[PDB]
RNA sequence: AUGACCCACCAAU
RNA sequence: AUAAUAGUAAAGAUGAAAUAAUAAUAAUAAUUAUAAGACUAAUAUAUGUGAAAAUAUUAAUUAAAUAUUAACUGACAUUGAGGGAUUAAAACUAGAGUAGCGAAACGGAUUCGAUACCCGUGUAGUUCUAGUAGUAAACUAUGAAUACAAUUAUUUAUAAUAUAUAUAUAAAUAAUAAAUGAAAAUGAAAGUAUUCCACCUGAAGAGUACGUUAGCAAUAAUGAAACUCAAAACAAUAGACG
């Protein structure tokens, strides 16, 4: 039926979400879906939206909160690229304790609250990848954002030269940091531990 | 016209024991008290003479 | 050591980006920068001349609804404490 | 009073899914002869 | 006249009502474990005032002339009406807009 | 009606800073009371500096001894109130607002109900605890 | 617009220049619009039933329909003002298409909204051979997401293998998780064998982490190159 | 017209001072006794 | 073509 | 305004200047202190509330005004000649008041002249109280009522939902479709229809004269004709002009 076909449409698939586009409020958790689209459709301009997106837009990700509006435009940022950090947290190799997952491995007639990982991990917590983690570089903001997850930089004896050495530029210098672990808190907030090696 | 007077007569039911109700929620129970010389002078004495409210807050 | 308006410090609980990571961003951000507000009678408080001090341009003045915000009821009612307020003693 | 509805509603409004049953009821007391079930029907109460 | 109240409170339900506090009090205490001591006159004379209140809470003499109006319309609508309830009956109609008039 | 006082007294005793307040606080009462009508809630404000000199009878109180007292009077009686508060040297600046019972028997002070409260009964019961 | 007339009116229009001489040679076309006559009626056609919640359109509760006091206590016999408010609008006006299903994928996206993060293929393929056996969470083709958990939540519902809908969900909830902790064990092993067996990797996950970082850097370390500096002119 | 309008202002103002110069004859021997 | 005439300027938000 | 105080020579106003009871009587400015009046910032959109006048400093009393159900009434209405009621600003008659404002007045400017614009005093009045009077571009230049007609966005009222959501209703406000229209444009009316009342029939002369009623009065209503023209009016367009 029109609506059996609608039921099962792809852009149904997609839930709403009318969250701004900019979110200045500080970000933990992903607010809308990335819509992939094959190269090819690209090259034809086409992303399945209710209007084509502009050739200006060259990438092959791009987040929609409205098919079309009455601007007679489609609010879109073609900068969903969410695809990166959670992929980094499997470059990270790292699992969360998720407090006690009685019985089911999350556990929990809605788990509205402490939802989980929150899809950010869905394996076992202990493996051998654990060898000492795999020191996975991080960007110090002082805290250190590791694949885009900031941790907070520990050490054997507080380094001031290390931090001197990049000045300014200690988040733009990046350093290896054996993760010592990292949670989600019930509000979908990661918070981990880094390993400043200096 | 049998069922109009039972709708009639559940209303102004529901409003009379509400009324009742209300009655002897406070006018059972409003401090016991302030309407008699007497106890206006227990209340005012029991006032600033031990406690004292006012915002600032904490 | 460097000045404030040039260097996001992105908590370390969000998701920091590439882009995030730049001036643009931090100019994206400038662009982009309340019991009452609540729902409670804001008449109400026609007296504690406290919550009423609140929502004042400091000047005995109240504000146009481009600031506050509230809700016509609200903002009205809370205008109305503040006016009972000067009547009220207090403030 | 609402209990005069219950019973007084229900059979005549039972009778909805007896037009064999009110059989047996037409009977006992004895179109505008579906109104002769509340016609009578009132009467027992 | 003295004694009349607001919101269908003929005082005799008052104290009727008032009354079942007394009757409540005491058979509260009756059963259970705790014994009977100076709830023998429970305050004759708290009780006495709490009523008193009561009444001046809920006294014409000190509410609003609406209210003595909404206790008229009945009165003119019950002395008018062609039967109990009709509130439609051109008498009742003019008998109302009668007492406000 | 319910009706509301949130008057400012004045204070001359350096010593007793609700000397005069309490004494009025008795006067208003008297009278609230040997006329038909039931004092409610008393909610002594305390202290708090006038946000300007309120000069009261030629003596400029830049500070007052704030109050409430939750009554419930005739209209006159409760007009009357006004009469007498403005006419006491003692009160400096004085005030009775309405709070109509119409949907609620029982209403708080102004206060609670902004503290989130609503009636005394419920005021009650919220010290009644206890025993 | 208006309706216009000298739209689908061509061949009249035709018909007429060619019976008397303004035409000499017909159009060509003049026959096809002809065998195949143009939709004209252009009527504001009314509409009596929801295409999607079933719901009707076009009944009222005659009173009679009715006789248990509403939960307000109170046996209502006058018919009420919505009900005598001439609603012919209603009909012409298209109903709203709501889905339950289209709660369950918010609610799972919610609880789990690193599924939103996940790239989905919105882009639909020949919707036509799509018939799915949705008693398991997985299909040939269909990719894994949320949507596949609501669309498995139905056989639940449906079939009836579980209860209500929050139940129902769950139970596939757990089918899910278990197919993405899988996933994520495949995932590691792929490398971590491939790791330990003759391979080099040019670029990883931490690496463009770094580099697209590290270029951004460029740019701020010489912004701030003019504005702190120019603001020690602006003040000095 | 506005303009047409002004010019009944013109001549309303212009009866307004006969008016003045006709009140001096109200009022007078005319009005009284005749 | 009709067709001898045209007359006013004062200084700021 | 008025003393108190200390302080010194200007003040104040304007395009720029003059003056006045400005200030060597010590001013203005300052800071205190008395008294007298009018008014009511923000909020504040006149959103709204009122029949229209009107109307946002606070409270008290009184009174009207809401939606939705429920009971009733049983067409009881639609609105209306005449009548009655209310009716801005000015004006008026009494009584109090009178700070500021400001007709009149008088003075100083400017100007060719300036009984103006500008500036200084500043009286009737603006305030209240009881009146009187009954007119305004009293304009949305749009009489009232009912049934109906295509969309969108905002108010917003309000029910509901499994409050915080996305929904159903109304209400208003803003863009329009159609339709109407001389066009400008009107847009749930200036549309489609029905009902009732008011009013118009070229321009001048004229809302004049006269008569009559009403008013303390100014005046208000009512309201002609002769004489004289082929004029007179409105929306859209070019163009010249500022």
């Amino acid at each position: 039926t029109l609506a059996e076909l609608l039921g099962r449409s792809r852009i149904a698939q997609v839930a709403n979400n009318h969250k701004p586009l900019t979110y200045t409020g500080k970000k933990f958790h992903p607010t809308h879906q990335i819509i992939e689209t094959k190269p090819s459709t690209l090259y034809r301009q086409e992303w399945g939206l209710k209007s084509a997106i502009p050739s200006k837009i060259k990438s092959r990700y791009l987040v929609y909160n409205d098919l079309d509006t009455l601007e007679r435009i489609t609010t879109f940022e073609p900068r969903g690229g969410t695809q990166w950090n959670r992929l980094r947290f499997q470059e990270m190799g790292v699992p969360i304790v998720s407090n006690i997952g009685r019985q089911n491995p999350f556990f929990k007639k809605f788990n509205t609250e402490i939802i989980g990982t929150g899809g950010l991990s869905y394996s076992l917590p202990g493996k051998l990848k654990v060898i000492q983690r795999t020191v996975v570089p991080g960007r110090i903001l002082n805290l250190a954002a590791i694949g885009g997850f900031v941790a907070d930089v520990v050490f054997f004896q507080s380094p001031p030269s290390s931090f001197n050495s990049m000045g300014d530029f200690i988040r733009m210098k990046t350093f290896l940091f054996e993760i010592l672990e990292a949670s989600m808190e019930k509000n979908g907030s990661v918070s981990m531990h880094a390993r400043l090696l200096e | 016209k049998l069922k109009r007077n039972y709708n009639r007569s559940l209303l102004n039911f529901q409003a009379h024991k509400k009324k009742l109700n209300e009655l002897l929620n406070l006018y059972h129970v409003a401090n016991e008290f302030i309407v008699t010389e007497s106890q206006l002078l227990k209340k005012i004495d029991k006032v600033f003479n031990d406690e004292t409210e006012e915002f600032t807050d904490a | 050591k460097i000045d404030q308006s040039l260097s996001k410090k992105l908590p370390k609980g969000t998701i920091y980006d590439p882009f995030d990571f730049s001036m643009g961003r931090i100019h994206l951000d400038r662009k982009y920068q309340d019991i009452m507000k609540s729902g409670a009678n804001p008449l109400e408080f026609y007296a504690r001349p406290r919550i009423l001090s609140r929502y004042v341009t400091s000047t005995g003045r109240i504000q146009h609804r481009d600031i506050t915000g509230l809700s016509a009821k609200n903002q009205r009612r809370l205008s109305k404490a503040i006016r009972r307020c000067q009547a009220i003693g207090l403030m | 009073q609402r209990s005069l509805i219950d019973r007084i509603q229900t059979r005549l409004s039972e009778l909805l899914s007896n037009d064999l049953k009110c059989d047996q009821f037409l009977k006992d007391h004895g179109n505008i002869k579906k109104n002769l079930l509340r016609k009578h029907v009132m009467m027992d109460m | 006249e003295p004694l009349v109240l607001s919101k269908g409170y003929n005082i005799e339900e008052v104290d009727k009502f008032l009354a079942a506090i007394e009757s409540a009090k005491r058979e509260r205490a009756e059963l259970s474990g705790l014994n009977t001591e100076v709830v023998g006159i429970e305050d004759i004379e708290k009780l006495e005032d709490r009523r008193e209140a009561i009444l001046r809470i809920l006294s014409m003499r000190n509410s609003e002339n609406k209210n003595a109006i909404k206790m008229a319309v009945e009165l003119a609508r019950k002395e008018f009406e062609r039967f109990p309830g009709d509130t439609g009956s051109s008498e009742v109609q003019a008998a109302c807009m009668t007492v406000r008039i | 009606m319910l009706y509301e006082l949130i008057g400012l007294v004045r204070i001359t005793n350096s010593n007793a800073p609700k000397l005069e307040a309490k004494e009025l606080s008795s006067t208003i009462g008297k009278l609230i009371i040997q006329n038909r009508g039931v004092v409610r809630d008393i909610v002594p404000m305390g202290i708090r500096y006038l946000p300007k000199i309120m000069k009261k009878d030629q003596e400029k109180h830049f500070r007052a001894y704030h109050f409430l007292m939750l009554f419930d009077s005739s209209a006159a009686v409760q007009s009357e109130i006004l009469r007498t508060l403005k006419k006491d040297p003692r009160v400096i600046r004085s005030s009775i607002v309405k709070v109509d019972l119409d949907k609620q028997l029982d209403r708080a002070s102004s206060l609670h109900r902004s503290l989130g409260k609503k009636s005394i009964l419920e005021l009650v019961n919220e010290d009644y605890q206890s025993i | 617009m208006k309706i216009q007339t000298n739209a689908v009116n061509v061949l009249q229009r035709t018909s007429a220049y060619l019976k008397s001489g303004l035409l000499k040679e017909t159009p060509a076309w003049y026959n096809v619009v002809a065998s195949i006559p143009p939709s004209t009626k252009f009527t504001r056609e009314p509409r009596f039933k929801n295409p999607s919640n079933g719901h009707i359109i076009g009944k009222l509760v005659d009173v009679t329909e009715q006789p248990h006091a509403n939960n307000k206590g109170l046996y209502k016999t006058r018919p009420n003002s919505s009900d005598k408010r001439v609603g012919v609008k209603r009909l012409y006006r298209p109903p709203k298409l709501t889905y339950v299903e289209d709660r369950l994928r918010s609610l799972f996206y919610k609880q789990h909204p690193w599924e939103l993060s996940r790239p989905k293929i919105l882009v639909e393929n020949e919707i036509g051979d799509e018939n799915y056996d949705w008693s398991h969470m997985l299909q040939i083709g269909r990719p894994l997401d949320g949507e596949s958990v609501i669309q498995r939540t139905m056989y639940l519902i449906k079939t009836k293998q579980y209860g209500d809908m929050v139940e129902a969900y769950d139970h596939a909830r757990y089918e899910f998780y278990a197919l993405r902790m899988q996933e994520e064990t495949e995932q590691q092993v792929a490398l971590e064998e491939a790791e330990m067996f003759g391979s080099l990797f040019g670029v990883s996950a931490i690496e463009h982490g770094i580099q697209k970082e590290q270029e951004v850097l460029d740019v701020w370390e010489k912004k701030v190159v003019e504005e702190t500096e120019l603001m020690a002119a602006r003040t000095s | 017209d506005s303009v047409m309008r002004k010019r009944k202002k013109k001549m309303k103002k212009h009866k307004l001072r006969k008016r003045r110069k006709r009140e001096k004859a109200e009022r007078r021997k005319l009005s009284q006794g005749r």
